[PDB]
């Protein structure tokens, strides 16, 4: 089944530096779990999206609809959302630049 | 300036403590952020958005709005 | 418990942070004027003195103590 | 409706837009085969002098019941490679675009609220 | 005895059994959701299921500008102003999504289609989403609320001062100069009210409809 | 009305009624009201997405 711990431990045992998984209450509506991680250069962005794909479509999902990468033809930033949960690979710098943890934890104003 | 010289130290110790408590998120980064929270905008500004500023370092402290886990 | 091995590991684990100037880090080290700290230096080493052994002392009391040789006090006969 | 000559304001805090101009942004054409473009549709904006790429996030045209009908043609400016320019929102922007694909992922990062 | 504006139909040429399968229907979607009795000029606070997330619910509060259609598709438009950015969203009721209909404020107005407030002051459409509702004494009449208001200045959205609205809340003498309302008062069909055919008589239909919802229980 | 004659449907003609339906056939008389596996009908939970 899926949830928050194996992809999360994928993205560990793959060796991405930086992981932040912010949960956003049901009070909201975009998702439940949020995440924001880093890597080293676009390549390795790309494969960190290959392989969560890959063990998102060899694990369960056959009755749920497929999930796409978005953002491919960028390069310092990819993104993928799922049924629940959604990622956002970043370059180090464009992810300071989008302060997205203030954001999703401070949801009543902007920064 | 701000509403209590003190108060900023109670919301840091309970920041780092309840940091330490994650399952996820690695401990190293979240402190770099935490710190970060502070350090660049909680110096010597003025009196008035001290205020603001404590109420939303309280504020993700509380958590109604996602708790990082 | 070894008064004199407490006070030898809190050496050492405040010793194990980067920052700090290993100029005077005495039994007696003041951090304001000695060091030129800040009270978030100053709580963020504490509770790294929270770090290995400890959890107990609750945060209220660590701001009495501004001085490394009355937290080793504490936490030796705390236990 | 969002289709060429028409008057849209962007709202994304615009690093860019957002500073005064005597003109007012405009789109130039809209990247659907038909002219006419709906929530989602990322449409091209002739803005202080500059052209850029838009996405629609809202328009006074109905559409179908469940979903919000603003009083603003709303836009957002996204880079061409799909990044947005600006770094945050604050009108709100439809929960219509977790729907039909496109480049709406990392538009829905930026935002903070919905309807 | 109030029977909401759906069941009573249209005038057409429509087969009565079409009704009365559309009714039977209709009843057996009230019993799973209190459809409250809401008037033009209420305010509502919608419940519903996000069909693009993963089940999540979601609420909305806002004013009824308009309130049209009929049997299972019938609908309500809700009005409001967000940070500043005014939207409407048009919710139909037998939705199989809308989870429930809280009437946080039952009020009516001067006029039946409050749709005028796309073009008066932002404020007089401005309400609090997470304001508590408001009783009322059972056998009361429901309150008419007098509120003329302000417009916003020259180009409205559809011309509101025509004798063919009859629109009775907004302040003409304010934001229109008096010769305005003599060119827009040589349309005014003295002839219309007093139609004696184009009035749909619909007692008779609301009888039996009340019949059948009664029996329906 | 008649069946359809597209060339996606000429099978499924197999578990319809084949001559006709005769009420009379006696074979656990119908409801009311038949319906698809994909309606929302009414008297149902209002639906939801997770
Ligand atoms: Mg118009």
């Amino acid at each position: 089944k899926f949830d928050i711990d194996m992809m999360v431990s994928l993205l560990r045992q793959e060796n991405a530096r930086d992981i932040c998984v912010i949960q956003v209450p049901p009070e909201m509506r975009y998702t439940d779990y949020f995440v924001i991680v880093s890597g080293t250069s676009t390549r390795h962005l790309h494969a960190m999206a290959f392989y969560v794909v890959k063990m998102y479509k060899h694990l369960k999902c056959k009755r749920d609809p497929h999930v796409k990468i978005e953002g491919k033809d960028t390069d310092d930033w990819l993104c993928v959302d799922f049924g629940s949960m959604v990622i956002h690979l970043m370059l180090p710098e464009t992810r300071e630049i989008y302060e997205l943890e203030k954001l999703w934890t401070l949801r009543s104003y902007d920064d | 300036a701000p509403w209590s010289r003190e108060a900023v130290l109670s919301l840091y110790r309970a920041l780092l403590r309840q940091g330490r408590q994650l399952r996820y998120t690695d401990r190293d980064f979240y402190f770099a952020s935490i710190r970060r929270e502070f350090r660049k905008n909680q110096k010597l500004e003025d009196a008035e958005a001290r205020e603001r500023q404590l109420e939303k370092g309280l504020v993700f402290l509380n958590g109604k709005l996602g708790r990082i886990i | 418990l070894t008064l004199e091995g407490i006070q030898d590991r809190v050496l050492y684990v405040l010793k194990l942070y980067d920052k700090i100037d290993p100029e005077k880090l005495s039994v007696n080290s003041h951090f304001m004027k000695d060091l030129g700290l800040d009270s978030l230096d100053q709580v963020e080493i504490i509770m790294a003195m929270e770090d290995e052994f400890g959890f107990e002392i609750p945060d209220i009391d660590a701001e009495k103590l501004m001085c490394p040789q009355e937290i080793v006090d504490y936490i030796a006969d705390k236990k | 409706a969002i289709q060429k000559m028409t008057r849209v304001r962007v709202v994304d805090n615009s690093a860019l837009g957002n500073s005064p101009y005597h003109r007012a942004p405009r789109c130039i054409h809209v990247y659907k085969k038909n002219g006419v473009g709906k929530v989602g549709d990322q449409i091209l904006l002739a803005i202080k002098g500059q052209k850029k790429k838009a996405l629609i996030v809202g328009h006074c045209m109905p559409g179908p019941r469940m979903t919000p009908r603003f009083d603003s043609n709303n836009v957002v400016l996204i880079e061409d490679n799909g990044n947005p320019v600006g770094t945050r929102i604050k009108t709100p922007i439809p929960t219509s675009l977790r729907k039909r694909e496109g480049e709406y992922s990392k538009v829905l990062a930026i935002a903070q609220n919905f309807v | 005895r109030f029977l909401s504006p759906e069941f009573i139909p249209r005038r057409g040429r429509t087969d009565p059994l079409k009704f009365q399968i559309e009714r039977k229907d209709m009843l057996e979607r009230r019993k799973v959701l209190h459809i409250p009795e809401f008037y033009v000029g209420s305010i509502l606070r919608v419940t519903t299921a996000d069909p693009y997330a993963s089940g999540k619910i979601s609420q909305f509060l806002g004013i009824c500008i308009q309130r049209s259609g009929r049997g299972l598709g019938a609908t309500f438009i809700l009005r409001n102003v967000i940070e500043g950015q005014g939207v409407e969203i048009c919710f139909e009721l037998y939705n199989p999504r809308v989870q429930e209909i809280q009437v946080v404020k039952l009020e009516k107005r001067l006029d039946d289609s409050l749709l005028y407030l796309r073009d008066a002051l932002p404020e007089y459409s401005t309400f609090d989403v997470n304001m508590k509702p408001v009783v009322q004494e059972p056998n009361q009449k429901v309150p008419v609320n007098e509120l003329k208001v302000k417009m916003k200045p020259k180009p409205w959205s559809k011309r509101w001062e025509r004798p063919n609205f009859n629109i009775k809340g907004i302040r003409f003498d304010l934001c229109l100069t008096e010769q305005q309302m003599k060119e827009a008062q040589k349309w005014n069909q003295p002839w219309l009210e007093f139609d004696m055919m184009r009035e749909y008589d619909t007692s008779k239909i609301e009888a039996a409809i009340w019949k059948e919802i009664e029996a329906s229980k | 009305v008649k069946d359809s004659k597209l060339p996606a449907y000429k099978d499924l003609g197999k578990n319809l009624p084949f001559p006709t339906y005769f009420p009379d056939g006696d074979e656990e008389e119908l409801p009311e009201d038949l319906y698809d596996e994909n309606v929302c009908q009414p008297g149902a939970p209002s639906i939801t997405f997770a």
